[PDB]
Parts: C-alpha cells; structure tokens; sequence
C-alpha cells in the first residue's frame, strides 16, 4: 500500500482558471494526499459547495461518509441559515458516527454573520467550529482528518 | 524515453499538472503503456494518444480529480486547477487508470 488511511469526506455549503470540457461534464470527486504525524492520509472528497440540490436528499447521499465539512460565507445570511438546514438533514439521514465540522469562511465585504452565532450553532449541535489570518480551509481539513484519525486508531485496537 | 521509464517499466519521475504543478503521481507508481485512447481536448475534438501511465488503483494517485460518468468513462483532471482531461478510466475495468504523458509534466 501507498498510504496508511483512506477517509471519505463530504464538503457542503455555498462559498480562477478554465477548462470548458471539464465545466460541461462536472467533477464527481477528488483524491488528495496529506501527511499527519508521518502517516500518509488519502482523502476521497465529494464537494457540493455552491451547489443547490434539486434532488431530494436520502441516506444514499451520506452513506459511507466519514467526515462532513460544513461551509458558509460569513458575509452571507442565506449561506449561514443554509448550513443550519444541512445540519438538520445530516442528523436525520447520515450515520450518528460521522465526524462533522462547521466552517465560517471569507479578501475583496461586510461581515453579516457574527462569530458568536457560529460558535453558538456548533454548541447547539455538539460539533466543532472554525472561522477561516494564516488559517484557512486547508487547516480545517487537516483538523477534520486529525479527528477522524484519532477515533479510528482506538477502534483498531 | 531516457530517464523516464525504469527497467521494470515504471515512471522514474513524479507526474505533475503542466498548468499548476499539482503532484498527480509519485515516482514508481505506474507502468508505461502504449494503448491508444481518445482524449478530448483540454480547451474549446481531441487526440488519439498512445503514451500513458497505467495506474492500478484510484487510491495510488497522489492528487487527481474524476469527472462525472460520461457513459462508462470517467476522465481524470488536475485536482487543483481542474484542467483536463489529463487521463482516462473505463469503469468496467476497475484496476486500470491511464494518465496521458502529453497532457502532464514530469519532475
Ligand atoms: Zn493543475
């Protein structure tokens, strides 16, 4: 094997190069590699950020997901309430064993969603919250991956 | 050709996105292949290419993107900048993923 762990991750919530062909088909998922404590971590990531669903969400949507990253734009009130809707839907259709994390995101705007509001949301649902400074979305994935790694290690022995 | 393919037929060099340098494959992870495959152009139609790296499991890729299915094909693109197709996979063959050498760089 060429890695130590494989984590399946879901990236959810609203908020430059160009390949037209690729724009037309769309991306299914990406595979990325990171290192955590000298172990090699393979991430398989489905990202439906900036994507409104038309299709009704089922258990099949969240089956196998090991971690879910929930993103909203701190400048956008709709995008924050959108994460509250998602958290609701996850608690119903996704395994109660899935790791979850909320991300308050966003260069170039007035802050519309306060940090306290974001912190209070995480508290009400018992999951972690980051506002992405030198600290961004990559750091968030490292943290989510860290959390899945720790849980996973105990289970094995 | 040169210091590109080992005696065992493996890639001596890392495989990178030409446009952004994202690392697609580590050295020694793929086999050289001359199978003829059609890859749509990375712009605007495409090329019949016959030099590829053959990779036997999607999780061997260091960083790569997969398109949604086009019939039973999934195209490979750069994970970071999404430029592609840089490669090709037929879902009926679970253990065969091809990165075209013309569509990538080597370091
Ligand atoms: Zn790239």
């Amino acid at each position: 094997k060429t890695y130590d762990y494989l984590f399946k991750l879901l990236l959810i919530g609203d908020s430059a190069f160009n390949s037209t062909f690729i724009s037309t088909i769309g991306i299914d998922f990406k595979i990325r590699t990171i290192e955590l404590d000298g172990k090699r971590i393979k991430l398989q990531i489905w990202d439906t950020a900036g994507q409104e669903r038309f299709r009704t969400i089922t258990t099949a949507y969240y089956r196998g997901a090991m971690g879910i990253m929930l993103v909203y734009d701190i400048t956008n009130e709709k995008s924050f309430d959108n994460i509250r809707n998602w958290i609701r839907n996850i608690e119903e259709h996704a395994s109660a064993d899935v790791e979850k994390m909320i991300l308050g995101n966003k260069d170039v705007d007035k802050r519309q969603v306060s940090k306290e509001r974001g912190e209070k949301l995480a508290l009400d649902y018992g999951i972690k919250f980051m506002e992405t400074a030198n600290i961004n979305v990559e750091n968030a994935f490292f943290t989510l991956a860290r959390d899945i790694k720790a849980k996973m290690d105990k289970n094995w022995k | 050709q040169g210091h590109m393919v080992s005696a065992e037929g493996r890639n001596r060099k890392a495989v990178l996105c030409q446009r952004c340098g994202s690392r697609v494959l580590q050295p020694g992870t793929a086999l050289f292949s001359r199978r003829q495959l059609f890859l749509p152009s990375m712009r605007k139609d495409g090329d019949l290419l016959q030099e590829h790296w053959l990779v036997e499991d999607m999780f061997i890729f260091e960083n790569v993107g997969f398109t949604k299915d086009v019939g039973n094909i999934k195209f490979l693109v750069c994970a970071d900048c999404e430029i592609g197709p840089i490669g090709w996979h037929c879902l009926d063959d679970k253990n065969s993923f091809y990165v075209a050498l013309e569509r990538v760089s080597h370091e």
